[PDB]
DNA sequence: CTGGAGAATCCCGGTGCCGAGGCCGCTCAATTGGTCGTAGACAGCTCTAGCACCGCTTAAACGCACGTACGCGCTGTCCCCCGCGTTTTAACCGCCAAGGGGATTACTCCCTAGTCTCCAGGCACGTGTCAGATATATACATCCTGT
DNA sequence: ACAGGATGTATATATCTGACACGTGCCTGGAGACTAGGGAGTAATCCCCTTGGCGGTTAAAACGCGGGGGACAGCGCGTACGTGCGTTTAAGCGGTGCTAGAGCTGTCTACGACCAATTGAGCGGCCTCGGCACCGGGATTCTCCAG
C-alpha cells in the first residue's frame, strides 16, 4: 500500500505531461446537449465544435483548479474547499 | 442526469492535472456547479452566433468567437 | 517581380496589402505598412516556432505539435505575457509541481 | 411611520396603513383617468418575491388583497386575550377591517412605496411654492410617493388592476410646517388657525 | 471557394529556421489563428490610431506605434528593428 | 472649432427619465464617454459579426445580435425589444 | 428628422455620420443606426434611472459620478456588464465583511 | 486615557473611506513619481494635468480593488491581518505575476 | 529616485480603509509601492508610445485614456 | 534511521498504420503602368497653457511608548478522504443508414452610395441663479469601564 | 447587564459661488429627393455529416472497509500594530511670468485609388513515405518495514 499522496503524486506527474481530454466524451457532449436544450430546442453540433468546447471548458477548470490550489496553500491547507472556489472565483470577478 | 455524468473522479483527474493533492468531497458538486454556469455563457452566445447565421448547426467558429468575446481565446479551429 | 521578393520577406506582402485594403482599417494604405506588419509577423512566427522546434528538440521529436507549442509559449515569459489570455486545444500545462506538496 | 387620524370625530377607529419596499416600477396609466395607473415592475435583476407572484406583467391587487386577507385571517386567530375578528370585506375599499376587541376598528391597507421619480401628472402640482418655499416644494419631490389599489369604478370596470397614488405622509408633514413662517403654532406670537380651522371643517363634516 | 491560409508562408519560415522539423495540421491551424489573431489586434490598434490622429493612411508608423504598444519589450525592440530593416529593403528596392 | 458629444441628448434623456435632477459636468463627462464607450463595443462587435458572414452592410438585424452577445442576458432583453419597437416605429 | 421619426432621443443622423466615419463597414443600413440609437436610449434611460433614484436616496438633487458609481454597482447585471471599467470620481460600495464585525 | 479597540477606529475609516470620494494619494508627490518614469522614458515631456489626474484615479481605483481582493485572501486564510502573500496571492490570480 | 517614496505610509492606510482591510502588516506598504510602480511604468509606457506616434511633445489625456484603454483598465470622465 | 523489497515507470525495439511532404494542373489575385485629386507634409504664426517660482498655511506625515489582540506554535482528536479491492456501468469504437441542413450557383431588385441644395438643429457664447459646501450649534448614534 | 461621559455623525441655518439652464447667432451636416449599381435575398440544388441505433469490449465508475493525517478547536504567549500624543514636513493654493509647442490656416506634392492588362503564386487534387501509437521485456526510479 502506497502513502495516500504518492501515487497522486505519480498521478499529476502523468496528467501534467499528458495532453488528452479528461472527461469522457458522450457525457459531456449529452450534458452540452442538454444545457443547448435549455436555451433553443432541437439544435445541431459539430462534432469539432463539441471538442473544441470541451478543451476550454477542460483548460478554464485547469486554471481553476491551479487557483484554487493555491489558495488552498496560502490558507496553510493542503485541502480544497468550496469556500476556496468561492474566493478563487471572486478574485477572477466571475460573480 | 449529465451533471452527474460530470463524475467525481473525472473532476479528480481534472485537479490532478492541475496538481491538486488533496480533494473535499464538497468539491464535486460546486465544479458541477462552476461548470455548468460556463458552459451557460458559452453555449448562450454560441448559439446567439448560430441563430445569427439563421442556422440549426452550431459551427465551432462560432464557438470560437464566444470564447473570443468572453475572452477565453483558443486556437486551432477558425476566425 | 513579387513584393515579398523585393522588400526579401517571407509572408505575402500581396495578401495582407488586400486585407488591409478589404478590412476597412481605414481609406488608405500606406504601401510600406503590410511590408511592416508582414515583417513582424514574420518575426513573431520565426520567434514562436523557433521556441516550439527547440521544445520537440527537447522531446526528441522532429514533427511540432500543439503540446510543444502550449510549452513553448507558457516558458517564455515575454510570450507568456503577450498570450495569457490564449488557450491552446490538446495543450496541457507546464510541469508545475508545489514544493510544499512534496 | 405616520396614527393617521383620518377620522377626528371618533377616534375610535383606526386605518392602519402598512408599507412595502417595491423595486422600480414603470407606470402604465389607465384608460386617460389621471390617477389610475398600473403597477408593472420594469426591470428587476434580484427576482424579488412580489415579481415571483405577479401575474403577467401587472402586478395584481386583487391577488395581493386576497393573500393578504388571507395571511391576516390566518394569523389574527393566534392572538391570545385580544379578540381580533375578520370583518366583512365589502364596500369596494381596501377593507380589511379588524375589530380589537371593543368597537377599536383597524382597517388596514398595505400600500406600496416607491421610491422613484414622480410620474408626470403630479408634476405641475405641490403648489407650496408661494405657500411654504420652492425649496421645500423640491425637498418634499425627493420623498418618495405611494401606491394604493381601486378598480376604476366607471360604471362597468370591476376589479381591474388599477393603482391610485397616495399623499398621506407630505400632508402630514405640511401640518407639522404649515406657516409661511416656520414658527407657526410653535411660539406665542404666531398662532394660526389653519390647523384649527382644517379641524373645525373636518368635524363638521363627518 | 478558396480557404487563404498562412499554412505555406508558415512552412516557408519553418523550413528557414528549421529544416529538420516537422509541424502537424492541428498544429498549422492554431499558427493560423494565430496569425489572425495579431493580425486583428495590430490592424484594430493601427485604425483606432488613425482614427485618433484624424489621417485616413495607415503608414509603416502606425504599425511601428500598435507593435510597441501590443508587444512586450525586447521583442517589440526586435520586431520594430526588423520592420524597420525590411520597409529599409522596400524602399531601397 | 467644433467638439462632438452626447451632452444634451443625455439630458433630454434624464428629462425624460428625472425631469428636475441635476448633474455635474463630470458626470457628463462620465456619460459621454460611456457612450462613446457602448457605441464602440456595439459597432465593432457588429462589424466583427458582418464579417464573419462577410456581409458588407450593417443591419438592424447585426446591431440586434451584438447586443444580444455583448449586453447580458435581462437587461440585453429588455434592450432588444426597445430597439425592435424603435425600428417598427421608424418603418411606419 | 429622423429622431422625431423614430420617435427617440438620441440622433440618428450622427450614428449614421459616425457609422459611415467610423469604417465599420462600407455600407450601412438604414435600420442599424435607428436599432443602435434606441439601444443607447435604453442603456442611459436605465443608468440615468438608477443613478437618479440613488441621488434620491442620498437626498442629492444633482447627479454627482458617486451616485454612478453607486448605481451601476448595486445592479449586479450592470456590475457584470461594467466590472472592468473604472468610473472616475467614483469611490466604491459601502462594504463591511462580517468577520470584522464585533 | 480614553483609547479605543484597536478595531473601532479601523471600522469609522472603514465607514468614512468608502464614504469618501476624494484623491488618497496626494497629488504632488504622485505627479513627481510620473513625471520621473515619463523621463527616464523619454526626456522632457510636458504633461496635461488632467491626464496626472486621470492616471492617479485609476491607480487608486485599482489599489481599491487590489485591496478588497487582498482583505478576501485574509479573511480566507482565518486570518484578519493582509500580509504581502495576500497580494502576490491576488495579483498572481489576477495574471500580473504568475 | 526617491519620488516613489513620495507614496506614504498613511495614503496605504486611506486606501486599505477604503478596501475594507482592518489591519495592515508592516510589509504591506513597500509590497504596495512597488505594485503601483509597476501598474504606472506600464501605463506610462503605453502613454509616452503614443505620445512619440503623435509627433508631439505634451502628454495628453486623451494619450492615457487610449493607454487605459489598451489596458482593459477602462476609465471614463475624460473624453 | 540507514539499508533491502517490490511495484511502478521510461526507454528498447519491432510492428504497422496512417497522416505531412510534395509535386501537377488550373486561375483568380498580385504586379505594372498611367491619371487623378487630395490627404498629408510642410511652413508660419498665434496663444493657450504648461513649467517654474514665491510664501503662507495647516492638515497631514512622522516618530514613539504600549497594551492588547491577533498570529502562530503546540497539543490532542477524529473523521473524512485516500487507496485497493469488488463489483457493475456504460463509454467507446466501428458500422450504417436517413435525412436535415450547409454551400454553391443564378437571377433579381431593392437599398445604400453618391450628388445636390436648403435648413434647422447643434454648438459657442453670454448670464442668473441654484445645488452644494462652507461653518456652527445642536441632537442621535455609538462605544468602554465599574458594579 | 446596565448606566455614564464622551465622540463622531447627521440635521438645520446664513453665505457664497461657480457651474447648470436657458436665450442667441451662426453654419455645416442632416434631410428630401434622384439615380445607379451591387450586395443581399431567394430558389433550387449537391452532398456532407449528424443522429441514432447497436454489439461488443473494457476501462472506468461506484461502493466498501480500514485507518491516518490534517482540519479544527483550544492553550498559550510574544510581538506587531493600532491608538494616542507630540513633532516637523511639505502639499496646496493663488499668483505672476516665459516661452514651448499645439492648433489653425494656407500651400503645395507624391501616393493610393482606380482601371486595365498580364501572369505567376496559390489552392485542390494527387500520391507517398517517416512519425506516432502500441506491446512485451530490459533498465531504471522509487517508497516502506525493522535490529
Amino acid at each position: 500500500r502506497y502513502r495516500p499522496g504518492t501515487v497522486a503524486l505519480r498521478e499529476i506527474r502523468r496528467y501534467q505531461k499528458s495532453t488528452e481530454l479528461l472527461i469522457r466524451k458522450l457525457p459531456f457532449q449529452r450534458l452540452v446537449r442538454e444545457i443547448a436544450q435549455d436555451f433553443k430546442t432541437d439544435l445541431r453540433f459539430q462534432s469539432s465544435a463539441v471538442m473544441a468546447l470541451q478543451e476550454a471548458c477542460e483548460a478554464y477548470l485547469v486554471g481553476l483548479f491551479e487557483d484554487t490550489n493555491l489558495c488552498a496553500i496560502h490558507a496553510k491547507r493542503v485541502t480544497i474547499m468550496p469556500k476556496d472556489i468561492q474566493l478563487a472565483r471572486r478574485i477572477r470577478g466571475e460573480r | 442526469d449529465n451533471i452527474q455524468g460530470i463524475t467525481k473522479p473525472a473532476i479528480r483527474r481534472l485537479a490532478r492535472r492541475g496538481g491538486v493533492k488533496r480533494i473535499s468531497g464538497l468539491i464535486y458538486e460546486e465544479t458541477r456547479g462552476v461548470l455548468k454556469v460556463f458552459l451557460e455563457n458559452v453555449i448562450r452566445d454560441a448559439v446567439t452566433y448560430t441563430e445569427h447565421a439563421k442556422r440549426k448547426t452550431v459551427t465551432a467558429m462560432d464557438v470560437v468567437y464566444a470564447l473570443k468575446r468572453q475572452g477565453r481565446t483558443l486556437y486551432g479551429f477558425g476566425g | 517581380k513579387t513584393r515579398s521578393s523585393r522588400a526579401g520577406l517571407q509572408f505575402p506582402v500581396g495578401r495582407v496589402h488586400r486585407l488591409l485594403r478589404k478590412g476597412n482599417y481605414s481609406e488608405r494604405v500606406g504601401a510600406g505598412a503590410p511590408v511592416y506588419l508582414a515583417a513582424v509577423l514574420e518575426y513573431l512566427t520565426a520567434e514562436i516556432l523557433e521556441l516550439a522546434g527547440n521544445a520537440a528538440r527537447d522531446n526528441k521529436k522532429t514533427r511540432i505539435i500543439p503540446r510543444h507549442l502550449q510549452l513553448a509559449i507558457r516558458n517564455d515569459e515575454e510570450l507568456n505575457k503577450l498570450l495569457g489570455r490564449v488557450t491552446i486545444a490538446q495543450g496541457g500545462v507546464l510541469p508545475n509541481i508545489q514544493a510544499v506538496l512534496l | 411611520n405616520t396614527y393617521e387620524h383620518v377620522k377626528i370625530s371618533a377616534p375610535n377607529e383606526f386605518d392602519v396603513m402598512f408599507k412595502l419596499e417595491v423595486p422600480r416600477i414603470q407606470l402604465e396609466e389607465y384608460s386617460n383617468t389621471r390617477a389610475y395607473y398600473f403597477v408593472k415592475f420594469k426591470r428587476n435583476p434580484k427576482e424579488n418575491p412580489l415579481s415571483q407572484f405577479l401575474e403577467g406583467e401587472i402586478l395584481s391587487a386583487s391577488k395581493m388583497l386576497s393573500k393578504f386577507r388571507k395571511i391576516i385571517k390566518e394569523e389574527i386567530n393566534d392572538i391570545k386575550d385580544t379578540d381580533v375578528i375578520m370583518k366583512r370585506k365589502r364596500g369596494g375599499s381596501p377593507a380589511v377591517t379588524l375589530l380589537i376587541s371593543e368597537k377599536i376598528s383597524v382597517d388596514i391597507t398595505l400600500a406600496l412605496e416607491s421610491k422613484s421619480s414622480w410620474p408626470a401628472s403630479t408634476q405641475e402640482g405641490l403648489r407650496i411654492q408661494n405657500w411654504l418655499s420652492a425649496k421645500v416644494r423640491k425637498q418634499l419631490r425627493l420623498k418618495p410617493f405611494y401606491l394604493v389599489p381601486k378598480h376604476a369604478k366607471e360604471g362597468n370596470g370591476f376589479q381591474e388592476e388599477t393603482w391610485r397614488l397616495s399623499f398621506s405622509h407630505i400632508e402630514k408633514e405640511i401640518l407639522n410646517n404649515h406657516g409661511k413662517s416656520k414658527t407657526c403654532c410653535e411660539n406665542k406670537e404666531e398662532k394660526c388657525c389653519r390647523k384649527d380651522c382644517l379641524k373645525l371643517m373636518k368635524y363638521l363634516l363627518e | 471557394s478558396r480557404k487563404e491560409s498562412y499554412s505555406i508562408y508558415v512552412y516557408k519560415v519553418l523550413k528557414q529556421v528549421h529544416p529538420d522539423t516537422g509541424i502537424s495540421s492541428k498544429a498549422m491551424g492554431i499558427m493560423n489563428s494565430f496569425v489572425n489573431d495579431i493580425f486583428e489586434r495590430i490592424a484594430g490598434e493601427a485604425s483606432r490610431l488613425a482614427h485618433y490622429n484624424k489621417r485616413s493612411t495607415i503608414t509603416s508608423r502606425e504599425i511601428q506605434t500598435a507593435v510597441r504598444l501590443l508587444l512586450p519589450g525586447e521583442l517589440a525592440k526586435h520586431a520594430v528593428s526588423e520592420g524597420t530593416k525590411a520597409v529599409t529593403k522596400y524602399t531601397s528596392a
